[PDB]
């Protein structure tokens, strides 16, 4: 009788032993007060730095003790106190895995690549690309040099993002992307900080592809008045070429980029030697849509049939990418005559919308 | 069973007297956290 008294009170105890940790651990904390943040210039002496906060100024500054001096060089980012501005610790690996994000399956050596439209170029990247990366030691004795870069450039709306995913992914090369945007769009003066770490995690990382969309935001003004207010539209290029003139191109680092508007391109840099190869793409063709529509439409309950042989005979001026919609440019009239396995009546009426939609 | 509550009421006359010394500490800290916030 009195035993059970007690035998709720060993429970009683211990459930407080975690109360009190907790609350003992938070007051530990609250005495270390915050921090301030920035970036380095340049480096003068072990005893004095120099700094760059994220709210303007050049401080001079100092350092503590403990952390190595080694570490610090230009591009890192630091924290330092409030009042003395003594630098003491560190954070790299400024993540944004909204911006980039690998793709380790990427280097699986077989991998699936079957989309339609387009052999030959899947067929000779792969002369581009492979050798120079898996077994490049030849290059050298033979007398050649390879090329640091890439260039793909073509007409809008053709889907070539997946296929630079694809053909690095069967070749089984760690494949990484970012567009151009968020890197200016999230981060509009802190922003060639993001390029840097994304090579040197990419080298560590080594074999590797890059790349990168909307390649032709760097330029901005392109210096079109060379005021001191577009630095970032300005370095932003810069730290682009100084690193990517760093590889020494030995064969497990090479670089891909891409737009619309070649002629709209700043070959200030990225015309000569460093995207040296230029590699225009074409449309499709009198089998390829079928190749295509073959791949949307497949997969979907339609009723089955083989309009498409009869139907892009009648399709002329078509550009690639507008097949998501054409598909669905049907599905919305499926559902409206409550239905579930469409018919090409449909798809003959398709594009006779579609062909208007193309003049705005 | 006689020498039982004999014994077994003096561990809980400890358990209250570690209980009660416990349930401070932590109001201690449970005030200070209101102080400094
Ligand atoms: N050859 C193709 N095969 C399959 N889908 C394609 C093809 N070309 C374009 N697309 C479609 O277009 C979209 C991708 O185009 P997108 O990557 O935006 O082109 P870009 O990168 O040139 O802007 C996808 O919805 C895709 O289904």
């Amino acid at each position: 009788r009195y035993d059970d008294q007690l035998k709720q009170r060993r429970q009683n105890i211990r459930d407080l032993e975690k109360l009190y940790d907790k609350t003992e651990n938070d007051i530990k904390a609250l005495q270390s007060i915050g921090q301030l943040i920035g970036e380095v210039m340049k480096e003068l002496s072990e005893e004095k730095y120099i700094v760059k906060a994220s709210s303007g100024p050049r401080y001079i500054v100092g350092v503590r003790n403990s952390v190595d001096r080694s570490k610090l060089k230009k591009g890192v980012r630091v924290t330092l106190d409030i009042t003395t501005l003594t630098i003491m610790r560190i954070l790299p690996r400024e993540t944004d895995p909204l911006v980039y994000n690998m793709t380790s399956f990427e280097q699986g050596e077989i991998t699936f690549d079957g989309i339609g439209g387009l052999t030959e170029q899947i067929r000779e990247l792969r002369e581009v690309i492979e050798l120079p990366l898996k077994n490049p030691e030849i290059f050298q004795r033979v007398g050649i040099k390879p090329p640091k870069g890439v260039l793909l450039y073509g007409p809008p709306g053709t889907g070539k993002t997946l296929l630079a995913k694809a053909v690095a992914a069967t070749i089984g090369a760690n494949f990484i992307f970012s567009p151009a945007s968020g890197i200016v769009d999230k981060y509009i003066g802190e922003s060639a900080r993001i390029i840097r770490e994304m090579f040197a995690y990419a080298k560590e990382h080594e074999p590797c592809i890059i790349f990168m969309d909307e390649v032709d935001a760097i330029g901005g003004r392109r210096f079109s008045e060379g005021t001191s207010a577009d630095r970032e539209i300005q370095r932003t290029l810069m730290e682009l070429l100084t690193q990517m003139d760093g590889f020494d191109n030995l064969g497990q680092t090479k670089i891909i980029m891409a737009t619309n508007r070649p002629d709209t391109l700043d070959p200030a840099l990225l015309r000569p030697g460093r995207l040296d190869r230029k590699v225009e793409i074409p449309l499709p063709n009198e089998a390829g849509r079928l190749e295509i529509f073959k791949i949307h439409t497949a997969k979907v309950k339609k009723t089955g049939e083989f309009d498409f042989e009869a139907a892009v005979k009648m399709s002329d001026g078509f550009n690639g990418a507008d097949i998501r919609n054409c598909a669905t440019e049907a599905g919305f009239f499926a559902i409206r005559d409550d239905r579930d396995h469409i018919n090409p009546d449909d798809l003959m009426k398709a594009v006779r919308k579609v062909a208007e939609v193309k003049k705005l | 069973l006689d020498n039982e509550i004999r014994i077994f009421r003096s561990e809980l006359q400890r358990l209250s007297h570690e209980n009660n010394v416990m349930l401070e500490k932590i109001k201690d800290n449970k005030e200070k956290i209101k102080n400094n916030r």
